[PDB]
């Protein structure tokens, strides 16, 4: 039961007991999966279209 | 209307509750998958305890404490008794064991050593037998050589404890014999012992100058029944329950079962049950637990009693299903909800 | 003195995030208005406040905040409300049809069109700031903006930002306030693209904060005016160290550090004591060994789980009030023979401790009593992980049926992402597993 | 300003439309002359969802009315409300569509179709972001059902981004019109499972129901019955046109509601329906037993014979909100099996202040159920008897139909049928 690193200050005080020891994507990335999707979904909406042109 | 589902279908005890529950036309079964119920019925292993008391407007009761197993596992009650300050290692009810893992794996292999060379050198009976969970796999033995080469020939972990040399015999047999105890321990954490207990006798003479033949050492009713040749003929499938006991007690040594023996069990039951409770208690918890508890005792010569293991998942003597599933619903389910004696049980007061 | 920025993503996000400026200001002493009495250097400074607050010629104390919402109805309260004054129009930022509670919607969909608006202004604040320190992120895991549009933001912070830290503020989905039954899927598309991103994350479970309000502030039917002045308290406690002098969690980098020592394992538990109803005849004030042992008692953690049945990583005691360190100390050791605290071997089993004088502030007309002393204790305990289990159950039933797919694929996502997301769920709960159990 | 665009297309159409306009207008406090005179700024909070404002402060109802007779609709601008319609959303021809589908798809009603949608586009292009769209119509007719389903597709063709809701009445042969009823039902219903976001099914049959064997009217109108969907459609957009903790837009009502795209067909319910015991108060607990009976539905379909995939229930009025929530947990709870377990918490439930007129509150129910499918069993099975005779099938051969296309129209309305089955006998 040790404390250590004990700080006091005009707001209050902070310390630390030890009871015990032991024993990305890039921007261009990025780009690439929003403009896959937005690409999928042009793709879905001309499907329909065309289907509603026949 | 209440609701359960049914999460072991190898239960004999929960089977009987869950025909009786229905038998009350106010509880009704769901598919086992359905997440809206009150009671649930759950699996013995890797019950999901995480996802109890989540439902809004259900209160859910289960009949499993999480963390009762370091009671019932074999190799975990050894280190919950040398390590819980309640129980101690000069423990004087539980036999000194020690939990040995095998070589091809903390471990306890030295210290039984030191001890068993002292019994060796004291002309003392050092006579130990060796077992695990992962058994119907037992050996007795009086060489510490013989247990050791035994566990390692296996690849799950073992206990080595002395072996009672000295068992109580009834007469006429000559014969050995286990206590069977069930306890049940309601979401308030009540200890309740049921009034009847059984003894799985060995329905052969006990002998203790041939440990080969494990069939006058073994109670187990599966053993007796199997490699025993004088099954069923003291008692009825070598089960002998208290009122029979009681007498023999009486006509023999002059004493009773609750004097020489009970006092010693309702013990037992609370110290083993309170030390844990911190642990595995549902008070402030978001679901509430119970749960059965089948304990195993043996007797010496000296009228002293002793715990042999904890059973999470007991079943019951065919005899007293009926009585003891009632007093399960009776005390444990209807105690939460509610339906539209002199009870079976003896309530073990402590301080909470 | 180094800047934090606040972003607030998303209804829960913004709503919380409005409660917590609130908090802060009657913290500090900041009027609506944004001026600041006690502050003496006018038009600057560098004080502990100056980490949330830029100052203005004028005297103004302007948050570092940026609030987005996809659709403009919960910020426009922003606009015209008390503190309609403390922001200026350019951070409050807002769409006009949101992402309906549809991840993909606000991530691929929404998210490509507003994503370089909102790192536009993020850019405006950090270049007042002479040293950012990181984000703190407060969002929702189950609304189509807060799980969708925060994971793109926090792919692209990692990008603009490399060498800055980023902290969330998650809430977690419950059915007794919430109308998505697709919030699963929400939550766990947004925990696997986030997770490599995130620092530090701080779940609050709305199960928790509505039983807390009900049980302890005597609230029949919480709303989240309720729910979110409990939980803007619990933020203050965390972030306290940021904002008042000290030496405890004095930069973001000190939450990571002593927090999270394996990067994965980055949701530490919190739990708050006391909350007493302000409706109570009046309360016996509670010891600093009453508060701390409430911290081991599930119903005053933000995440309903078992800590008895899981081991710890770290253990951090955020103290508010009157407490000294002898008292932290004698109610730790009585606590230590009396719980269930198990650590994992590779740390040590011990206690940073927080202290800051000032007891919690509460906001007039609020539920919470002023209490004398409250303390926050925030552990990583595998016991968390109960959490992910329940979540990811339920995501297992709808997706063996494929129930509600097609609006996510509809707005350019790949079905494939679905399982990629919950295998990796299923790695973080094997992770737990290995550290936790034996 | 999320707009919505309402459309009514013939006769069904045009009257249930009116009366919806009048319940909603006297909700919002609009008087007959589009000028506003309620009490309550939640009135207006969000007016702007299915009204225009014009100039002096009015409020012109952003709804267009369609017909390929004049007749229903010279009743509506003479009827009570009929005033606050825009003169130029009145859309009509002359010729009529004989009860025919294929005369309201594709021979009369092409002819007047571009009109409709100038209409139509003209009302979008001053919405600030416009929701979606709703339609009223039968689908026993021929300008409701034909000219109604060929609507819906120009629109989705022209928006194909946008929701597309419908409130559509089915035909039964206790209340009809004409034998082809069926004919032009299935027909209309392959439109709606491929075109459609969420239909709102009423069967005149359950209407009829309930105005004899509840309401205790002895010989029902449909005026009478036109009450009942009025009220209806009034609670079911209960969210959209009022604040409150509920954000309401179309599309996220839509994700909610809707597992899977083709099993967008919902049975609406309402609670109470007192005849005239009058003024007795109702309890939350007998708001939410009525709401969830079958006889207060109005599909005519027994929930009891499927399962719920998810249920939307908006109360209404000044009542205890933890009582609610008692009440709707209890229901679940007490007849779990009615759900499917494999959709966790797909009961939804929404309150609003504001109770309909002359009630202390009022409870609306939208369930998505599997056992919908027997009114499209119904249906299809009243096809079939006519269509393997070929029976009237010349009114429709006489309009350039052929019979594959009725063919392919019963083949998908079975499929339907199919998945309703498949999903209803699914477990964990
Ligand atoms: N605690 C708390 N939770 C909230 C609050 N607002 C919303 N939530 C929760 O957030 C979840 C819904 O996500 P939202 O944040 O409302 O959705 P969103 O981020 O605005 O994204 P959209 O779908 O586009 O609206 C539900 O689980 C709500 O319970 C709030 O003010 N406080
Ligand atoms: N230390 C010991 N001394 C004497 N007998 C012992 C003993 N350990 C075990 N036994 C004998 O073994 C039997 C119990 O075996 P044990 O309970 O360890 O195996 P098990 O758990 O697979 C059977 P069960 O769970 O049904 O009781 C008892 O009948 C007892 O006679
Ligand atoms: N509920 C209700 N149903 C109607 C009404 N008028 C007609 N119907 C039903 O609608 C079908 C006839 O369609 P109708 O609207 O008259 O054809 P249309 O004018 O060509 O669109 C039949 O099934 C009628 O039972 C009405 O006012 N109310
Ligand atoms: C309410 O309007 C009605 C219209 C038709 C009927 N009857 C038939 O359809 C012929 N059985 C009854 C009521
Ligand atoms: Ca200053
Ligand atoms: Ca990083
Ligand atoms: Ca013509
Ligand atoms: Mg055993
Ligand atoms: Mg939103
Ligand atoms: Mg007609």
């Amino acid at each position: 039961m040790e404390v250590i690193e004990l700080n006091k200050c005009t707001s209050g005080q902070s310390f630390e007991v030890i009871l015990k020891p032991p024993s990305d994507p890039s921007l261009e990335e990025i780009q690439k999966k929003l403009e896959a999707a937005e690409e999928r979904r042009k793709y879905q909406e001309a499907e329909l279209l065309k289907h509603l042109a026949e | 209307m209440y609701t359960f589902v049914v999460r072991d279908e190898n239960s004999s005890v929960y089977a009987e509750v869950s025909r009786l529950l229905l038998a009350t036309g106010q509880w009704k079964r769901l598919r086992k998958d359905n997440p809206r119920f009150n009671l649930m019925l759950g699996e013995r292993n890797r019950l999901p305890f995480g996802r109890l008391g989540h439902e809004p407007g259900l209160v859910q009761l289960v009949n499993y404490y999480r963390g009762a197993d370091k009671l019932c596992r074999k190799a975990s009650l050894v280190k919950l008794i040398k390590t819980s300050p309640e129980l101690s290692e000069s423990c004087t009810w539980f036999p000194e064991s020690y939990v040995i893992y095998p070589t091809n794996l903390t471990d306890e292999r030295e210290v039984f050593l030191a001890a068993y060379n002292r019994r060796r050198e004291g002309r003392e009976g050092n006579v130990w037998i060796a077992k695990s969970s992962a058994g119907a796999g037992i050996l007795i033995s009086s060489e510490a050589s013989e247990l050791l080469d035994f566990i390692d020939e296996q690849g799950q972990v073992h206990v080595i404890q002395k072996y009672l040399e000295k068992p109580l015999l009834l007469e006429p047999g000559h014969r050995k014999f286990d206590i069977r105890s069930w306890v049940l321990v309601d979401h308030l954490y009540n200890i309740y012992l049921y009034r009847e207990g059984v003894l799985r006798t060995s329905s052969e003479p006990y002998n203790s100058a041939n440990f080969q033949d494990k069939t006058c050492h073994l109670t187990n009713h599966c053993i007796q029944k199997e490699y025993s040749k004088n099954y069923g003929r003291y008692e009825e499938g070598n089960e002998m329950f208290f009122e029979e006991f009681n007498q023999y007690l009486m006509d023999a040594l002059n004493t009773t079962l609750e004097n020489s023996i009970l006092l010693q069990i309702k013990h037992i039951i609370r110290s083993c049950l309170m030390c844990i409770e911190p642990a595995i208690s549902t008070k402030h918890l978001h679901y509430q637990s119970f749960q059965l508890f089948g304990f195993d005792f043996m007797v010496d010569e000296e009228l002293k009693v002793w715990l042999i293991e904890v059973n999470g998942a007991p079943a019951c003597a065919q005899k007293l299903y009926a009585e003891l599933c009632q007093g399960i619903v009776d005390v444990a389910i209807s105690s939460v909800f509610p339906l539209a004696p002199t009870s079976i049980f003896i309530k073990l007061h402590h301080h909470h | 003195m180094r800047e934090c920025i606040s972003i607030h993503v998303g209804q829960a996000g913004v709503q919380i995030g409005n409660a917590c400026w609130e908090l802060y200001c009657l913290e500090h002493g900041i009027q609506p208005d944004g001026q600041m009495p006690s502050d003496k250097t006018i038009g600057g400074g560098d004080d502990s406040f100056n980490t949330f607050f830029s100052e203005t010629g004028a005297g103004k104390h302007v948050p570092r905040a940026v609030f987005v919402d996809l659709e403009p109805t919960v910020i426009d309260e922003v606009r015209t409300g008390t503190y309609r004054q403390l922001f200026h129009p350019e951070q409050l930022i807002t769409g006009k049809e949101d992402a309906a509670n549809n991840y993909a919607r606000g991530h691929y969909t929404i998210g490509k069109e507003i994503i370089d608006l909102v790192l536009d202004r993020i850019r405006k604040l950090a270049d007042q700031c002479t040293g950012l320190q990181g984000f703190l992120v407060f969002h929702s895991f189950g609304g189509g903006t807060g799980s969708g549009f925060t994971s793109l933001l926090m792919e692209r912070l990692s990008v603009d930002y490399g060498k800055k830290s980023k902290l969330e503020f998650s809430i977690y989905p419950a059915p007794q306030v919430s109308t998505a039954v697709v919030e699963p899927y929400n939550s766990i598309l947004t925990t696997h693209t986030t997770l490599e991103h995130s620092d530090c994350a701080f779940m609050v479970d709305n199960e928790a904060i509505y039983d807390i309000c009900r049980r302890n502030l005597d609230i029949e039917r919480p709303t989240y005016t309720n729910l979110n002045r409990l939980i803007s308290q619990i933020v203050s406690s965390i972030t306290a160290s940021l904002r008042f002098d000290g030496a405890l969690n004095v930069d973001l980098t000190e939450f990571q550090t002593n927090l999270v020592p394996y990067p994965r394992i980055h949701f530490p538990l919190a739990t708050y004591a006391p909350v007493i109803s302000a409706e109570k005849a009046y309360h016996e004030q509670l010891s600093v060994a009453e508060i701390t042992n409430a911290c081991f008692e599930p119903a005053n953690q933000m995440v309903k789980c078992d800590p008895r049945h899981g081991k710890y990583m770290a253990c951090c005691l955020l103290y508010r009030g009157d407490v000294v360190p002898k008292d932290v100390n004698a109610a730790i050791a009585t606590i230590k023979t009396k719980r269930s605290i198990q650590f994992v071997d590779w740390c040590p089993t011990g206690f940073k401790v927080g202290i800051n004088y000032q007891p919690p502030t509460v906001v007039p007309g609020g539920d919470l009593a002023k209490v004398q002393r409250a303390v926050c204790m925030l552990s990583n305990t595998t016991a968390i992980a109960e959490a992910w289990a329940r979540l990811d159950h339920k995501f297992d039933l709808m997706y063996a049926k494929r129930a509600f797919v097609h609006w996510y694929v509809g707005e350019g996502m790949e079905e494939g992402e679905f399982s990629e997301a919950r295998e990796d769920m299923a790695a973080l709960e094997k992770d737990y597993e290995e550290v936790g159990v034996d | 300003m999320r707009e919505i665009v309402h459309i009514q297309a013939g006769q069904c159409g045009n009257q249930i439309g009116a009366k919806f306009w009048e319940v909603i207008s006297d909700e919002h406090g609009i008087d007959p002359t589009g000028s506003y005179h309620g009490d309550s700024d939640l009135q207006l909070e969000r007016i702007n969802v299915y009204y225009n404002e014009a100039t002096g402060n009015k409020y012109v109802p952003r709804a267009i009315l369609v017909d390929l007779e004049p007749g229903t609709m010279d009743s509506v601008r003479s009827g009570p409300f009929g005033q606050i319609f825009r003169p130029d959303n009145f859309v009509f021809g002359q010729s009529g569509a004989g009860n025919n589908w294929a005369k309201g798809h594709y021979t009369e009603g092409a002819e007047l179709v571009d009109s409709v949608l100038d209409v139509v586009r003209k009302e979008s292009e001053s919405c600030d972001c416009l929701q979606g769209f709703q339609l009223t119509h039968s689908l026993g007719g021929g300008t409701g059902s034909g000219m109604g389903t060929l609507l819906i597709s120009k629109i989705r063709e022209e928006y194909p981004d946008r929701i597309m809701n419908t409130f559509s009445v089915m035909p039964s042969p206790k209340v009809s019109d004409t034998v082809v009823e069926p004919y032009n039902a299935t027909l209309s219903v392959h439109q709606l499972v491929e075109n459609t976001d969420e239909t709102y099914c009423i069967d005149n049959e359950a209407l009829y129901d309930i105005c004899f064997r509840t309401l205790k009217l002895t010989t029902p109108t449909y005026g009478d019955l036109n009450h009942l969907v009025s009220a209806t459609m009034s609670g079911v957009t209960t969210c959209l046109r009022f604040p409150g903790q509920l954000n309401a837009d179309l599309r996220k009502l839509a994700v909610n509601m809707v597992p899977f795209p083709r099993l967008h067909f919902f049975m609406p319910g309402f609670a109470p329906l007192t005849s005239r015991q009058q003024y007795r108060a109702l309890t939350v607990p007998e708001l939410t037993q009525q709401m969830f009976d079958s006889k207060n539905m109005m599909a005519a379909c027994d929930p009891r014979h499927g399962r719920y995939l998810t249920v939307a229930a908006i109360f209404r009025g000044r009542m205890s909100m933890k009582e609610v929530d008692e009440q709707m947990l209890n229901v679940q709870n007490k007849n779990s099996s009615y759900f499917v377990e494999w959709i966790p918490n797909n009961v939804k439930t929404a309150v609003c202040d504001i109770p309909p007129r002359g009630l202390k509150m009022s409870a609306t129910f939208i369930g998505n159920s599997t056992a919908i499918q027997e009114l499209f069993k119904r249906i299809s099975e009243q096809f079939t008897a006519m269509f393997r005779r070929k029976a009237f099938l010349h009114w429709y051969t006489g309009e350039g139909m052929d019979e594959m296309e009725f063919t392919e129209a019963e083949s998908n309305m079975n499929d339907l049928v199919s998945e309703y089955q498949q999903y209803q006998d699914a477990t964990a």
